[PDB]
Parts: C-alpha cells; structure tokens; sequence
C-alpha cells in the first residue's frame, strides 16, 4: 500500500507528488496482483503438490498389490 | 507381372485436392527418394474397364524392365472397384483414422472444396467400411517421415524379394 | 388468489429479463458514482443521481409485482 | 472403504461385547451387519439375497460353539468389502488365499502362522461356514 | 472431527522429524551470518533495527528472522 | 566422532558477541576456532590422501579458516583495510552447520527432496521471472 | 488490547493474520517483560497461522481431487483429451501437404525462407535485444542512450513490421491467424505502434508495450523436452476461460457490494483532524482499492483502527470490527481456494494431457509399428477413478 500510494500520489519526471492524482495508476496494481501473488504463486503451490513422490517406495512394487488402502 | 505395380488409394476420392496432393507427395517422396528406379506414370484412362487397353500394355513394358512404377489413376478409388483386374497391384492404404480431422482437413483447404465436403465425407465412409485385408499396406501414420519409412521398408523388402 | 390466466408468465420473454439486466448494471454505475461527503455534505452530482431511486425502485418492484403474479 | 469405515466394527464390537464376550455367538454378524451402513456393514435397509450372498462369498469359518473369531470376522469384512483376491468359488479361493498369506509376511513378518490363519481362515469346506448357514 | 484432524496432522510432523531440520537449519545459517555481518549496527529507535529488533545475540536474530519470515 | 566436531563448532558460531570483538568470551571462542578448524584438516587430508582427487564446500571451510588464521596472526598489518578480510573470511565459518546435511544419510534424502523439488518448478520460475520483467 | 474477552478474540485474530502481531508482541515486553512473551506468540503464529495453511491446503488439495474425478468432471476432461489428439494427428496430415509470374514465383521462395529454422533464429535473437534495449532505460540515463534507443523502436517497429508483411503477403491475409502466438504478433505489432502515434500527441506517461514482445522468447522452450508440459498448460488454461473469467467476475461483484457497504459504513466519516488516510471509503476508486488490501490482508489492522475510530472509539463505535473481520476472513481463504482450484483443475490437466502423449506416442504406435515413477497425486487420483 505505501508503495500503491507513491504510484498514485505521483506528478511528473523530478517533480513532487500530488495526492490522488494519477489514481488509474491503480490498475498497474491488481493487475500485478491478479496474475503473480494470486496465480503464478498458486501455480508453484500446485506444481509441488501434483509432482510429490514417496519418500522411499521400493519394497517390491512397493507391495506389489496391497497399496495406499490395501496395506494400511 | 514382372513387378506388381503401385497404386495408391484410400483418403478420399481422387482430383480433390486433399487426396490430390496426399497422393503427390507421397510419389514426390518415391521420386526423390528411389531416383533412378521407380518411373511414374500418370493415367486417364478407366483401367476398371479392361484407348482404355490401350494403355495396359504400356504400364506393363514399364512392368516388363525389372523396375517398379507408380499408378497415378484417376478413377480407381475403392478396393473393390479393382478386384476384376489382372493387374495384381500392391494396395497402399492412405488411411485417416478419424471424421473429425477429416472434415477438419478439407474444410482448411480453402473454400472451393468446402463445397464438397459431404460426399468427400460419404466416399470416406465408405472406404472406412471396407475390409482392412483388401489393402496391401495400411497408412495411417500421420507423420511423414514415418509413413514414408513405412512404405519405403515394405517396397524394399519386395524389391529384395525379385 | 391463484386465479389462471396470467397472462404474465408470458412476460417472461428474453427482451423482456436483458432489460432488467440492463437496469442493473445501470443501478451499478449510480452507486459507482457517488460520493460520499462527511456531515450531511452532498456534491452536486449526488444530488442529481438521487433523482433516479424513484425510477429503479419503479423498475424493480414492477419485477417483484409481475413475478408474484405470473 | 478405510480405516475410517472400519473403527466402527470396533465400536459396534462394544456394544454386544460389553467386555464380555470377545467370543461372540454368531447372531450378530446379521445384527451387526444391518446396524452399520455401508461400506462396511451390510445394511438395514437392503438385505436382498444378492447383497447378502456377499456375505456367503465371506465365507467365514465357524468352530464347535458357532462363533467367530473378532480378527477373523474383521478381514473378511475388508476382503469382500475391498475385493482383495476375491474368487468366485471353489478352490481358486483358496489359491488365492495361498498369496493372501504370502503376500502378508513380505509385509509383516512380525505375525506367527496361527495369526497370519487367523487372518487368512482357509476354512475347510465340509464344514457349515457362515454364509452356508444362511444359504440353507 | 477436530481430532482426527489434529492427529492425522500431528503423526504426519512426527513422520518428517528431518524435514523441520532443514528448515531449522535455514533459521540456525542465516540467523549466525546476520550477526557477524549486521551485528554492530547500531539501535536507532527511528530504524526497524530497534532495541526489540536487532541482530546483536542468537536469539535477538532468529527472532528477526521469524518476524521476516510471517511477512512484517 | 566427526559429526561432534561438526555439531560443537556451529554452537561455537552462536555464542560469539558480535559487538564487542574482544571480549573474554570471544577470546576463548578463538581459541577453539584452532582446535576445531584442526580438526577438520586433518578430517580432510586423510580423506583427500585415502580417496584421491561437498567435498568442495569441506575444502573451502578448512582453507577460508587457514587463510584467516595466517594473514591474521602472521602479521595482520600493513595492507590496505585487512581488518574486514578476516571479517568477512570468517562468515565462512557459517558453513560448518553445512557439513551435516551429507553426514546425515536421512538429512540428505532431505536435501535431495527439496533440490529435486526445485527443479520440478523451474521451468514455471523461468515464465514467472519473465512476466516478473515484463 | 486483552481487557476483555471480545478485546482478546480480536487481539489474537490480529496476530493470527499475522498482520501487526510483533507490535503486540513488543508492547508486552515492555509492560510485562522479555522472558515469557515469546512463548505465548510464537506458539500463536505457528499453530494459528502456519498450522491453519497446513490444514486449508491439505483439506482444499484432497477436495479437489475427489472433485477431478467426479462423473460430470471426466466426462469434460475427456471431450478436452480428445480434441488434442485430433489437433496433434491432424498437424501431421497438415505436414503432407507439402505442394513441391510473381503471384507464383515470390510467394513461392518467400513463404520458404519465412518459415525456415534459419528464419526463427533470427527474429528470437533479434526480439532478444529488443528486450535489452528497453531493459536499460534508467532515470537520468546519458543523452546518447536517450537518442539511440528512441531510433530503436523505429528500426525494430519497422523491422517487426517487415517481418509481419511476410506473414500475410506471404503466407495469406485469412491464413495468418490460425497460430496463437501469430495472432500474438499481430497484437503487439499494432499495439506498438499505437505507442507511437500515443507519445507524439501526449509525451510524458509510456508504458510502452513493446516489451509484450518479450512472450515470444517463450517458444525457445519448443527447443526442449519441456515444451509438452508447458503448451498443455496453456492449452487447459484456454479450454476453462469461460470459467476463470466468470470466477474472477464473482469476485469482482463481491469486492463491489462490500465496497459499496464499505461506504455506507465509512462514507465521509475517514476525515480525522490528522488528514484523512489514503485508504478511504469516500469515492468509488477508493473503496474499491481498500477492499482490496483488505482482501489481500495486508494491513487491514490499521484500516480497522480508522474504521474504528470513525465510528466513535474504543466505545460505542467498535462494533464495526466485523466488516474488517468478515472481509479479511472470507478473502484470505476464499481467494486462496478459488485461485488453487484454477492452478490445480488446470495444472492436473495439463499432467494427465502430457502424460496420454508420451503413453500413447511413444508407448501405443511404436509398439504397433513394429505406476513407473507416479507422484502420490497421480496415484491416489487413480484409485479414486477406479472406485
Ligand atoms: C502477459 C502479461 C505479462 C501482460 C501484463 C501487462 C498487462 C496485463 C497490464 C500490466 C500493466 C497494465 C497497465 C498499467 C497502467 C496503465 C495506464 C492506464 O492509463 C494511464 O494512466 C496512462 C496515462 C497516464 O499515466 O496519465 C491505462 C491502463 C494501463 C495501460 C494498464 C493496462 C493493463 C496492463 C498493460
Ligand atoms: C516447523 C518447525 C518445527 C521448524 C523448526 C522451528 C522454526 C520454524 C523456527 C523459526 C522461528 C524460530 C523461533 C524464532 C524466535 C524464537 C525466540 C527465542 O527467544 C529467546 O530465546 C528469548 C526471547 C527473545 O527472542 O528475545 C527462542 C527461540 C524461538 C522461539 C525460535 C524457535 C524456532 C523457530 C520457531
Ligand atoms: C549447550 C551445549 C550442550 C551445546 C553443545 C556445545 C557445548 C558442548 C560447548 C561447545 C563450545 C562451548 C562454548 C565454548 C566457550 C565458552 C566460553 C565460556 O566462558 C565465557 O565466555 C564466560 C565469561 C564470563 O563469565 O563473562 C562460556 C561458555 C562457552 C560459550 C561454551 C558454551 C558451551 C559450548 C557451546
Ligand atoms: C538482456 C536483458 C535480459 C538484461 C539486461 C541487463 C539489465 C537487466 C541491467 C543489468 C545491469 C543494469 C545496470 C546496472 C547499473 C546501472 C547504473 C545506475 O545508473 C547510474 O549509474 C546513475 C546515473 C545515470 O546513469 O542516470 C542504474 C542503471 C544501470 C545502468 C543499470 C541499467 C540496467 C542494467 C543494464
Ligand atoms: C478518486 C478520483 C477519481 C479517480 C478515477 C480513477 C479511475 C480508475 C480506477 C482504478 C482503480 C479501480 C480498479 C477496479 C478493478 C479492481
Ligand atoms: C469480535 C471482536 C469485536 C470487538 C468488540 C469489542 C467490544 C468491547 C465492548
Ligand atoms: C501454444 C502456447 C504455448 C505457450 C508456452 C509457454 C506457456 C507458459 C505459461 C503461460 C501462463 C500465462 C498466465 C498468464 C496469467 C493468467
Ligand atoms: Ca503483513
């Protein structure tokens, strides 16, 4: 927030800022936030998620029949 | 024969464009591939119908020099439309294995043919309802590198073969 | 109470639901307008868009009727 | 089916057991089973003799009081229930059963051959297993 | 309900005694690298290296670094 | 008999006072500086002699420490500013808490998880660190 | 602070966010001292907050597998399966056709050369410095820089234009938007030069989007074995749109509503004698984009202290914590599920669509021309189709 208020409250080139202008300068902002905090973030969350392996899983075809519900 | 001859057959009916040019690029790959033993030949007449035995012999004294030659007919598109003849060809199947990229393909090949699309449709039905053993090879591989070491392999073992 | 012959269910017709829809989005923009001005303070502009509550509360309970009938 | 459908045969164990009688008279197997829901218990409301041959496809073995046995009754429960080396009938059964034992040991080796019979029954055909009891 | 929960997820941390021990290693590496590099800065009260938050001891440090790490 | 040293000298990292240089705990604690980084050495150059030429990072820890302990000790002096080139050859020394993760069978099979873990996103942190830029 | 009990469950629901939890946590060093406190929050943190996404991931990651496997679910998967193995044979039957003055002559050798692997290589090394030239244009840059690069739109808007002429006149006007990153082309190249004419008109604000151009040095990945992985994902992300952009359009008209009861509630009332915050809810723009750091939540501690204080005080106004609370609460778990459930439906899809390739290209024809390694997801994911 203080740094989407610096993007907003902002003038020009080597001049000061300027409260509320510039308030479509807010859009930068959940544009950035709707694709990297929200999506991409979610996409690492998720590649893990999808791609975990056991541990050590080498007892003979990991028990050849009995498995997840069958052993336990 | 002295070398049973080629004929292709099997997308769809042929001077549509589509079995047009998957014909002629697959005789581009026998060219280009076995230049220097295998003569093509292009056919107007209805071989079906043996100026039409006129040509029969020709293919055959092209047959008769211990070299192989490929049919480019122009009427014959079905398996049993040429069981009658003695010919005795080699029946290379251009096989699509599905409608949807059928109507797919034809209707991406521009619009002319897109007024043709039914009945290229039927007479693809029609040859999909035919028995597979009525085709010497089947191609339905869809890249051409391997279709082409498809037939290029089964045309080189009958070449070791006479 | 539940006498027949509506003749309301008919009402029902798609250029008929796409201007509710259209009323809406209209009302949305009304609220998205206004601004809020400490102690009884009003800006012009939401002096003005107050003129319109009357018409979308017509439009809206012209809905509410037409369905309990229909 | 899990382990969370299989507590149950713990608890519902407790109330017809009352610390008593872990060699419980064979009654129950249908009390019990219609008491649960399914995936573990039969059942109350569909009994139907198709559902129910299940039951005689668990054929459970019984001794000289008519009881079961509570591990005994709880495998089979799981067997049929998770179709583990499940056969039609016969002794293709009992070829399986020759794995059902096997396969335990490479797991567990911890467990001695009266409790790998124990969970694994083999039972003798001539006698009136449990799902024969019910089928005459 | 809340149990069962609590225990499945609870197992399962005792099941990993070796993965809370990179991640205590991360702390424990960082924690010895801020003190020798940012261990004499001096406490500024205007500053966020304050007298609450600083990098003079161990635990000063791997308090630092567990108020950066819930994002504050 | 090691893996001690390894778990001693880290705790030696902990306890020293990063304020006053030369208090009497630091004086002590650079005296086992000597004794552990001994340690190491001759942990290195058995190795080294009985397997041939992580071990990279053992090899740095022991040098960085000799590098330390001679520039500092030889003379110390007369260079330009070499009072922060022992400073910062001794934030070396944080990787003894390093030379555990290999020593620990099942703390390897860790590492190795979370590397081989951060190799299934990498070509996703390849199109984040590209949109990141655009 | 911990007066009461309804002082305390909001006390510690603030350090459970995690948002102003070492203020807190300092002012009862202070009060109290040093040696007991962190043994009351960090056990706060860990458990509350650490421990509760634990539990929220795991819980939601279980649903959404039970839900992937759903008969209305596969059904839709399966008619996404096929449509790529349709696209994927027919690419080879697009292969055959492979046809062996200047309506015939140039558009012959043109399209030729322009789709040549010779071509590639040259228009992604030169996208590659067109992403290094503006990659460098710092503030008080030196005044050769500023002329330089302001020719090298020029010579690469031209050049990229060049390079679209081929594409069209070359290939054809209708068949040219049959690639998504053709069409991709197209979208920048007029976008670029839409910056042009914009900056003459208007210097000063130019954000500039030529760097879009930089998604193209994406297909450096078709080079790789990871190019599979990577166009399934895209290929799952555009067949489920209909469904993201009506899912991001019901989390815009419930960040609207509460905006807008936002402020009713807080209208006009944020004018403190200190200024009024930048985070108000007195106009539109503003309410919305307070909302949204409540949401996100990140800060919503101080917007409730002025919430707080705009109604009263620590009195007869703090009934209005529950507007901060009910929104930081149904925004950090509702974005979280909404947002994981696109990155999982679409992420497991582009896991199964990559694997029916290999398992089918690899594994079905070059046997007829003649678990293994399954994560935890894929196997239990199985079973849950086999019942
Ligand atoms: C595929 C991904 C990587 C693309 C990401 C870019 C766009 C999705 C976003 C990022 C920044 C956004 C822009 C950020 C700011 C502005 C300026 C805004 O208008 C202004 O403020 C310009 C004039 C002025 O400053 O007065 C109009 C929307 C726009 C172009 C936004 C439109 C949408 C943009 C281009
Ligand atoms: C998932 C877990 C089991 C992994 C291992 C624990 C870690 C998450 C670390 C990171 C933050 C660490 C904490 C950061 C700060 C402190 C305060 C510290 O306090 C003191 O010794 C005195 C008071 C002060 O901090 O000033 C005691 C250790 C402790 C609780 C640390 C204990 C170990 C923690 C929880
Ligand atoms: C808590 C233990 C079990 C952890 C494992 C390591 C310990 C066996 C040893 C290894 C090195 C030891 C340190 C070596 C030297 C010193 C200096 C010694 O003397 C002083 O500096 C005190 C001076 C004073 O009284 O002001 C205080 C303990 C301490 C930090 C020792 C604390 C205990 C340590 C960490
Ligand atoms: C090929 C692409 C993907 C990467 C290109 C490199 C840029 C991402 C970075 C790397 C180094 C950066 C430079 C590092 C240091 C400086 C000095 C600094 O500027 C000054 O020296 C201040 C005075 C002035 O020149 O205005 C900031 C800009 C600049 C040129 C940076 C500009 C952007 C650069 C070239
Ligand atoms: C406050 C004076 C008028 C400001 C007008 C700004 C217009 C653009 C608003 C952008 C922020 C709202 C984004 C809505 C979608 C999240
Ligand atoms: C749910 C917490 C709200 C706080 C309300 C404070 C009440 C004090 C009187
Ligand atoms: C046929 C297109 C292939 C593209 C290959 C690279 C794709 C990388 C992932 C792109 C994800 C974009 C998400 C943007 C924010 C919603
Ligand atoms: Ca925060």
């Amino acid at each position: 927030p203080q740094v989407l208020q610096h993007s907003v409250d902002v003038t020009e080139e080597d001049r000061g800022p300027s409260r509320s202008n510039r308030m479509e300068m807010s859009i930068f902002y959940v544009v950035y936030f709707v694709v990297f905090p929200f999506f991409f973030v979610n996409i690492f969350v998720a590649l893990i998620i999808i791609t975990f392996q056991e541990q050590g899983d080498k007892m003979m075809e990991e028990c050849s029949l009995e498995k997840n519900e069958r052993a336990c | 024969p002295s070398m049973r001859p080629i004929i292709l057959v099997g997308p769809s009916l042929k001077g549509y464009e589509v079995t047009d040019m998957m014909q002629k690029a697959l005789f581009d790959f026998l060219k280009h591939r076995f230049d220097g033993r295998i003569s093509i030949t292009r056919v107007t007449a209805d071989i079906s119908l043996a100026e039409v035995q006129s040509e029969i012999e020709r293919i055959f004294e092209l047959a008769r020099t211990l070299q192989l030659v490929a049919l480019d007919a122009d009427t014959i598109n079905h398996p049993a439309q040429l069981s009658k003849t003695s010919l005795a060809p080699i029946i290379v199947y251009i096989k699509i294995t599905s409608p949807k990229v059928l109507q797919r393909l034809i209707k991406s090949r521009g619009k002319s043919q897109s007024k043709h699309l039914n009945v290229q449709i039927a007479a693809s039905e029609k040859l999909a309802q035919c028995p597979p053993e009525m085709f010497d090879i089947i191609l339905d591989e869809n890249q051409l590198e391997d279709a082409c070491e498809h037939l290029a392999e089964y045309l080189e073992a009958y070449w070791k073969a006479t | 109470n539940i006498v027949r012959k509506y003749a309301k269910k008919l009402i029902d017709w798609p250029p008929f639901e796409y201007m509710i829809l259209a009323t809406i989005i209209a009302n949305c923009i009304v609220l998205a307008l206004e601004q809020h001005l400490p102690e009884d303070d009003k800006t012009p502009m939401s002096r003005r868009l107050e003129k319109t509550e009357p018409y979308f509360i017509g439009i809206f309970c012209f809905e509410a009727g037409i369905k309990i009938v229909a | 089916l899990g382990p969370h459908h299989l507590d149950e045969f713990v608890r519902v164990w407790a109330e017809y057991d009352r610390a008593a009688c872990g060699r419980i008279h064979y009654t129950e197997m249908y009390e019990m089973l219609t008491l649960m829901s399914p995936p573990l218990g039969l059942g109350k409301r569909c009994p139907s003799k198709v559902a129910y041959k299940r039951l005689v496809l668990m054929n459970m073995p019984v001794a000289e009081d008519m009881t079961v046995h509570f591990t005994s009754t709880l495998m089979a429960l799981i067997r049929t229930a998770l179709d583990i080396k499940i056969a039609k009938g016969g002794a293709d059964r009992q070829q399986l059963d020759s794995e059902l034992q096997k396969e335990t040991l490479a797991i567990w080796p911890h467990l001695s051959q009266k409790m790998l019979d124990l969970l694994v029954p083999m039972p003798k055909a001539s006698d009136l297993t449990v799902g024969k009891i019910y089928a005459a | 309900t809340i149990r069962i929960l609590l225990w499945t997820f609870v197992q399962s941390f005792k099941a990993l005694p070796y993965v809370c021990l990179l991640i205590a290693m991360l702390f424990f590496i960082y924690a010895i690298i801020g003190m020798q590099v940012f261990g004499n800065i001096k406490l500024d009260e205007e500053s966020h290296i304050n007298r609450h938050n600083n990098f003079r001891s161990f635990f000063g440090s791997l308090m630092l670094l567990f108020r950066s790490a819930t994002g504050e | 008999c090691i893996l001690l040293v390894i778990a001693a000298s880290s705790i030696a990292l902990a306890a020293e006072d990063p304020v006053l240089t030369n208090s009497e705990r630091n004086k002590v604690l650079r005296y086992f500086d000597y004794v552990f980084t001994g340690v190491f050495t001759f942990e290195m150059v058995i190795k080294m002699i009985d397997q041939g030429l992580w071990n990279i990072l053992d090899f740095v820890v022991v040098v960085g420490a000799l590098v330390a302990f001679a520039l500092a000790n030889a003379l110390g002096t007369n260079k330009g500013r070499d009072i922060k080139t022992i400073k910062s050859l001794r934030v070396l020394r944080v990787l003894r808490p390093l030379k555990t993760i290999k020593r620990l069978p099942k703390l390897k099979a860790v590492f190795d998880c979370v590397v081989t873990s951060l190799k299934n996103v990498f070509n996703i942190l390849i199109v984040y660190k590209l949109f990141m830029f655009i | 602070q911990f007066d009461n009990i309804l002082f305390a469950v909001l006390t510690v629901f603030q350090c459970i966010t995690m948002e102003g939890w070492t203020t807190v946590l300092y002012n009862t060093n202070d009060a109290l001292g040093a040696t007991w406190n962190w043994l009351y929050f960090i056990p706060l943190i860990i458990i509350g907050s650490f421990f509760v996404l634990n539990l929220v991931l795991g819980v939601l990651s279980g649903e959404f597998a039970k839900e992937r496997e759903r008969v209305e679910n596969r059904r839709a998967f399966m008619k996404l399966r096929r449509q790529q193995q349709i696209e994927r044979e027919l690419n080879g039957y697009r292969a055959w056709i492979d046809k062996a003055h200047k309506e015939r002559l140039l558009r012959i050798s043109i399209r030729h050369m322009v789709k040549s692997q010779v071509f590639y290589w040259i228009v992604l090394s030169l996208v590659a410095l067109n992403t290094a030239c503006v990659a460098i244009v710092h503030h008080n840059q030196p005044q050769w820089l500023t002329h330089l690069l302001y020719y090298a739109e020029f010579l690469f808007l031209g050049l990229f234009l060049l390079e679209m002429s081929l594409k069209m006149y070359g290939m054809g006007p209708r068949l040219y938007f049959h690639s998504s990153f053709n069409c991709f082309d197209f979208g920048v190249t007029v976008g670029s030069i839409f910056e042009v004419v914009w900056a003459i008109f208007r210097p000063g604000t130019s954000f500039g989007i030529s760097v879009l151009r930089a998604l193209r040095l994406l297909r450096i990945f078709k080079i790789t074995k990871y190019w599979a992985s990577l166009r399934n994902l895209v290929v799952s992300l555009m067949s489920s749109m209909k469904s993201i952009i009506s899912l991001l359009f019901l989390l815009f008209l419930f960040i609207v509503v509460f905006a807008l009861l936002g402020m009713q509630l807080f209208g006009g009332r944020f004018n403190f004698n200190d200024g009024t915050p930048s985070a108000n809810f007195d106009t539109f723009p503003a309410a919305i984009m307070t909302v949204f750091q409540i949401l996100t939540g990140e800060d919503w501690n101080e917007v409730m202290y002025n919430g707080i204080r705009s109604q009263g005080g620590v009195s007869s106004g703090m009934w209005s914590a529950i507007y901060f609370i009910v929104l930081t609460l149904f925004g950090n778990y509702t974005l979280l599920n909404v947002f994981l459930a696109i990155a999982v439906d679409n992420l497991a899809n582009a896991q199964e669509l990559t694997k029916d390739e290999q398992e089918e290209e690899e594994a079905f024809n070059q046997k007829h021309a003649l678990r293994h390694h399954m994560s935890v997801w894929e196997q239990r994911t199985s079973q849950l189709r086999k019942h």
